[PDB]
């Protein structure tokens, strides 16, 4: 139950404390509407083609302008999520330094004051590197998976009925792969950090180790460490792996549910081949 | 209007036996599907029993495997003639579309063995995961009936001359060529093991680091499917959901990808270069040359893979646009036309215009493109892993 | 090279033109991600000394 | 979309001497291992097994060993595929001969009143389980047809025999019959005739008495020979005190088993102090014996760990005389 | 990405290289 | 009568494929190992042991085979073994023993002795009695040798690595 | 030849015990009735197994 935990109230006190109000409505804002123009371009060019394919007149002028808005919207997001981000750390930044400066030397003294260093160093550099592009690139992915299901839902009512039951796998799927690589990255740091403190020592006392004759037992448990590092890698790659086909299976059931209910529907429903080729792509 | 397994056509037309029993396009069809139905007779009981044993079996949680001589000769084989005969099926689906009756020996034989062939696969991945040989003679036999029928559908066709140029003559012969190499890949085996005839058979014990307890790591000692599609790892997440993962669950790596093996083997490679050209200094043009020459053998897997998934990927486009291309005619109601004896052979550019042919295709090759893609991931994955820790141990 | 090839078949000199100016902002984005790498190691150094 | 790659420039440098692992150190006290459970059912596992197809050999054993719906399921299945495969063979037969044709009726059908393949199939149907409507004739010109039959009727005699032969079989067993019997939850040793002994309590449920019964108690425990032999699970007979020493008893009523804890007895150096739950100690009781209704050998087997044992205590009585004969209260079974 | 990838990993075998044909213990037949 | 059959099942027991002796508490004893493949359990289980020689006695009798049974040395002196994980056979070798009299020097390929180990049994399935013979000559005796332990305890049972009979 | 109940408990004896009198014969287009018929033979072929091992 400990490991199993999202935690959203972290995020949420890290926005409300460091973000404000003001950017998160911009960010919030400017991706919706970033997806809203990348879901109406889409629209906008099937019924260009379809209104082609013999009121009405030629969009010349109607497609670029939404071309220029959703860059201009894309670049509004990227410019917003970074200046968010640079402030939030910031701040974040002051807060700690300053909850620091004010902190009982009883505290420091039980405290083993080396995990503050590392929270203070790492975990910052970490929030202020790659915070704010994960959270754009996880932000991106969603609303884009969003946008597909909306536009293939829009296309044929029935998918939903299959969509369920694999939503519901992808959300075990999911749950599954969080949680073992949660623990896998965990043991592929505690496994990798050993070998580098053994090559430390080991370089530090070459001719210790030379004269006490030790260099086969010093090989030995350098192999032991270098192989132990070598499995962990290798079983997080087998769990990506194994999730990457589980999602890629899940796409293409997907494809070819909605291929044949695009086809069903084309010889009933007359479609006229417009919102088949968005559905398709 | 029942339901009539030939043509209900000429008040039943196609039943007749006259000029020869051979020549009648229903009876072979009919025929062909004898095989099919003994296969599954004989299957179904001998995979009803191993389920059942599998139900309350405890030796099967550590039992070792050993899998047979062209083990992934077999699994591709066994992969293209799941295509093939999904081929034969839309290819009967759209001839007969045009005939008004259902007209089922066109189709339910193709049916019949592709429910064969999904069998025949779950039965030699049983008799590889528990080594019993002796049980492969009714796989033989199969392998046999089918081929002789095969044979006997494609002489019929070509004393019809249906040639080169009809798709169903074209996978018929596909079929027969695919029959024969599974014929021929069950007598390399039965030969390999000599269980039949000789008397002392040739007996292959597992492999010892398999044997091991201490190793989890079942990719490379697994059935060819099973390493594509990562399944032994279900296991493993569903045992990681209820317990946390430790040192202790993650089992002790093979022989194969052991650091002092790649370095043995990385001091070879050297060794080697070295007798081979006489060259004092040891270049970054040198060491990559030994590199190449000690990991060429999975590298050019890999990039074979990957190209064969970049080569699959454009399919998804050329389907889609074929498909709109088919779409875009007003008049649909048409139908191909080209009838040889009642049966209405459909040619290659008729049959690519099906829509729902596309579809299967582009699901297909999405399946086989994003396969290879992983596949090369995990390939190179491990190559670099291999070489890095090879390169630690030459470094210590 | 085969989509390109392709691509000239399936609709022409347009999709060449297309295709042609991501290729040149492809060296665009190689040479944006070393002055991001320069920045990146300026702001390590930076973050070492505090 | 994308992500980023693992470039690590120096990993922060200073981000090291982290510790604290924060362990939750819950698997010291997770369970005991049990050799096996209070019901039977060994809990030992196998590994490593190297078999060479004689799992698959013994096919009526292992269909014996196949629970009731199994059974049930594989009868069903062979049928089923056998009257499957009779009828397309007959169904061939019929279209090869061209009797299926619906013409004029100039020639002898190899088989009459053969007009589709569910008339195939019935005819195959009441072949092979003997039913013999008569409409669907065999004629006397079909020497292949004949031969068929023949081949059918051998085969599905061949198929009754194994299917009567095996629900014998799996009738015969009497497991469930051996899971009635009844043995102390928990065992207790005290002093009898100013001896220690290790009593314990073991009776029957139903009336139907079982014969040749046998007991055999052996105790399960790592121990390590002066000459160093390391044995995991070393087993040592515990003989039953009995006033001739064999191990046949006459179990009507639930009686008390106790073992005098002699010099020679591995039990001679024992103390209620090294009685905790984790100690490496652990009772097997085996019970063998025949059934008088099946003649069928029957086993029981149950353990008794350290914290199972309850140190100075007494089993209650439970019999108790009526009037004109003997009652048993098995409520007090675990008293 | 890639091409960025390649040249650090040239730069790395080139200083690998250089590293390994530097001194090493002398008499360690002997 | 013939599905009854179960030799098939009793073919699936496991016998060391060569016996060791070695000293144990201080006497020297013959030990063996013998494991059983499948999970079915065999009930009233009994092995017996005899020795196949040679033997003249003093009046001058000649028997070309004599059979000797040989004790298992148990606790109670029984034959009656539980057998779940392959358990090691002893017998140890005391005064009365034939085996007291023996030398590694004459344990030689062409001797004249031979270990004949019978084990009887009834499945728990059919019920039916099965017999397991195996025979260890003189050179199938590895002197001053001792079995590796073979069972593993595991987090919620024990293990058993049958590729370790033999070692 | 199904004329009342009696003809239909008549026609079901011949078939549980394997009479076959063929006056009631069983047509081929009722498949329901002929998943009927192999449900009661592999039914009444499971009870003589079983009545037989508990005579023996
Ligand atoms: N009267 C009884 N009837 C049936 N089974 C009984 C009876 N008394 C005990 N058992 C069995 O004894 C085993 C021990 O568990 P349980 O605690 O129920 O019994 P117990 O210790 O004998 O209790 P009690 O106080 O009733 O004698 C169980 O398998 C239980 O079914
Ligand atoms: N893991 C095993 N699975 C099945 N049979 C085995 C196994 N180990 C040994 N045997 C059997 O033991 C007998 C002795 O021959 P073999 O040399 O193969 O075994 P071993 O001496 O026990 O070897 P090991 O070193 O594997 O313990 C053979 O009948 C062999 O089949
Ligand atoms: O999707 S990938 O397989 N990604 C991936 C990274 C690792 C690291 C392991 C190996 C090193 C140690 C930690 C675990 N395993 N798998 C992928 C594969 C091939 C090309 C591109 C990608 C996508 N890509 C690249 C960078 N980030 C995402
Ligand atoms: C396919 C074909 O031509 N079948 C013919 C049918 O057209 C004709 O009417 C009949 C004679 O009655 O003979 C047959
Ligand atoms: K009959
Ligand atoms: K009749
Ligand atoms: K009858």
């Amino acid at each position: 139950l400990h490991q199993r935990a999202k935690i959203p109230w972290r995020a949420c006190t890290k926005y409300l404390s460091s973000a404000g109000i003001l950017l998160l409505s911009l960010l919030v804002f400017s991706q919706l509407l970033k997806h809203m123009v990348l879901v109406a371009i889409d629209y906008w060019l099937a019924k260009w083609t379809d209104s082609a394919l013999v009121d009405q007149s030629v969009y010349a002028m109607v497609f670029t302008l939404l071309c220029s808005l959703g860059i201009v919207l894309c670049l509004v997001t990227s410019v917003t999520v970074e200046w968010t981000g640079l402030k939030v750390a910031k701040r974040l930044h002051r807060s700690l330094l300053n909850r620091i400066i004010l902190a009982p030397m009883r505290f420091f003294e039980t405290t083993p004051l080396g995990s503050i260093l590392n929270r203070f160093s790492s975990d910052c550099n970490t929030i202020d590197q790659h915070i704010p592009s994960t959270l754009e690139c996880l932000s991106r992915s969603t609303l884009l998976c969003v946008s597909a299901l909306t536009v293939i839902s829009y296309v044929t009512p029935v998918f939903l009925v299959a969509l369920l039951p694999l939503a519901v796998v992808c959300y075990f799927i999911q749950k599954y792969f969080r949680v073992a690589s949660r623990d896998l990255q965990q043991l592929d740091d505690t496994t990798q950090l050993p070998l580098l403190s053994h090559f430390a020592e080991t370089v530090e006392g070459l001719t210790t180790i030379r004269a006490f004759r030790y260099e086969a037992r010093f090989q030995q448990k350098l192999l032991e460490y270098t192989d132990s590092n070598n499995i962990a890698s290798l079983f997080l790659t087998a769990a990506n792996r194994w999730l990457e086909v589980r999602m890629e299976y899940i796409g293409a059931c997907v494809v070819l549910i909605a291929a044949a209910t695009s086809i069903s529907n084309s010889l009933h429903r007359e479609l006229s081949a417009g919102l088949v080729g968005l559905g398709l792509t | 209007m029942p339901l009539a397994f030939c043509g209900t056509e000429n008040h039943s037309a196609a039943y007749r036996v006259d000029q020869g029993v051979l020549n009648n396009g229903c009876f072979v069809d009919a025929l062909n599907v004898v095989p099919h139905v003994f296969l599954l007779f004989i299957t179904f009981p001998i995979l009803f029993i191993g389920w059942g044993s599998q139900s309350s079996k405890v030796h099967i949680h550590h039992s070792t495997w050993l899998h047979f001589p062209g083990h992934n000769l077999r699994w591709i084989l066994t992969f293209i003639l799941l295509f093939v005969l999904v081929c034969e099926i839309a290819e009967g689906i759209l001839s007969d579309g045009v005939t008004e009756s259902r007209h089922l020996h066109l189709y339910m034989p193709a049916g019949m063995a592709f429910m064969a062939a999904i069998t025949s696969v779950v039965y030699y991945h049983n008799i590889e995961t528990s080594n019993f040989p002796k049980l492969l003679i009714a796989l033989l036999i199969y392998w046999t009936l089918a081929f002789i029928t095969k044979t006997i559908k494609f002489v019929k066709f070509y004393d019809h001359a249906i040639g080169f140029s009809q798709l169903r003559f074209c996978l018929t012969g596909l079929l027969v060529i695919l029959y024969g190499m599974l014929l021929l890949v069950e007598v390399n085996v039965i030969r390999v093991r000599r269980y039949i005839f000789f008397k002392t058979p040739r007996e292959v014990k597992p492999p010892e680091d398999l044997q091991d307890l201490g190793v989890r790591f079942l990719q490379p000692f697994v059935n060819l499917l099973s390493k594509g599609t990562y399944w032994w790892m279900n296991a493993f997440i569903k045992t990681a959901h209820k317990k946390p993962i430790d040192l202790r669950a993650i089992g002790k790596l093979p022989i194969a990808m052991r650091a002092l093996t790649n370095y043995q083997r990385l001091c070879v490679a050297f060794d080697a270069q070295a007798r081979k050209d006489t060259q004092s200094p040891q270049g970054a043009r040198a060491i990559w040359r030994a590199l190449c020459h000690a990991f060429g053998r999975r590298l050019i897997l890999s990039s074979t893979f990957r190209i064969l998934a970049d080569l699959l990927g454009f399919a998804g486009p050329l389907c889609i646009f074929g498909i709109v291309d088919h779409l875009g005619k007003e008049n649909h109601v048409f139908q191909p036309k080209t009838q040889f004896l009642g049966v209405y052979f459909v040619s290659s550019q008729e049959f690519l215009g099906n829509a729902y042919v596309l579809a299967v295709l582009l699901f297909l090759a999405l399946l086989l493109q994003r396969t290879f893609l992983q596949a090369s991931y995990y390939v190179a994955i491990e190559t670099g892993i291999n070489l890095r820790g090879a390169i630690q141990t030459k470094i210590y | 090279i085969v989509g390109v090839i392709l691509l000239y078949y399936i609709l022409g000199v347009s999709a060449l033109i297309g295709a042609a100016v991501i290729i040149l902002l492809a060296p665009v984005q190689y040479f944006v991600a070393t002055k991001l790498s320069q920045a990146q190691r300026s702001t390590l150094e930076h973050s070492n000394e505090r | 979309m994308l992500s980023r790659k693992g470039i690590i420039p120096e990993e922060y440098v200073l981000t090291r001497l982290a510790e604290d692992p924060t362990e939750p150190r819950y698997r010291t006290r997770e369970r005991r291992a049990r050799f096996v459970s209070k019901k039977g059912n060994c809990n030992v596992a196998h590994k490593n097994i190297r078999e060479q197809g004689r799992f698959l050999q013994d096919v009526f054993t292992t269909l014996v060993d196949l629970k009731w719906p199994h059974t049930l399921l594989i009868f069903t299945m062979s049928f089923l595929c056998s009257w499957l495969l009779f009828a397309m063979v007959w169904w061939l037969i019929a279209f090869a001969h061209g009797d299926l044709a619906p013409g004029e009726g100039t020639n002898v059908p190899c088989v009459t009143s053969i007009h589709s393949f569910s008339s195939a199939f019935l005819f195959s149907i009441e072949v092979q389980v003997t039913i013999g409507f008569g409409g669907r004739m065999v004629t006397e010109e079909c020497p292949l047809a004949i031969l068929i039959l023949i081949v059918q009727n051998i085969v599905g005699l061949m198929i009754n025999a194994i299917m009567l032969g095996c629900i014998f079989m799996k009738t015969a067993q009497a497991h469930r019959r051996a899971e009635t019997l009844i043995f102390s939850k928990h065992a207790v040793i005290t002093l009898r005739h100013g001896r220690l002994c290790f009593m314990l309590r073991v009776g029957d449920l139903r009336k139907s008495m079982i014969i040749s019964a046998t007991i055999h108690m052996q105790v399960v425990r790592k121990t390590t020979s002066p000459e160093g032999e390391v044995v995991p699970l070393h087993q040592v007979d515990i003989p039953m005190e009995n006033g001739v020493g064999g191990n046949s008893i006459f179990l009507v009523a639930p009686l008390i088993i106790y073992h005098v804890i002699d010099s020679n007895s591995p039990l001679y150096d024992l103390a209620p102090s090294d009685l905790h739950h984790h100690q490496d100690l652990e009772i097997i009781v085996i019970l063998e014996g025949v059934v008088e209704t099946t003649g069928i050998t029957t086993q029981a087997r149950t353990s008794y760990l350290a914290d199972e044992i309850l140190w100075g205590q007494r089993f209650v009585p439970i019999v108790a005389e009526e009037d004109g004969r003997y009652s048993v209260d098995y409520s007090k079974f675990g008293n | 990405s890639v091409v960025r990838s390649t040249v650090k990993a040239l730069v790395s075998v080139k200083k690998l290289s250089e590293f390994l044909s530097s001194a090493e213990i002398r008499e360690e037949q002997c």
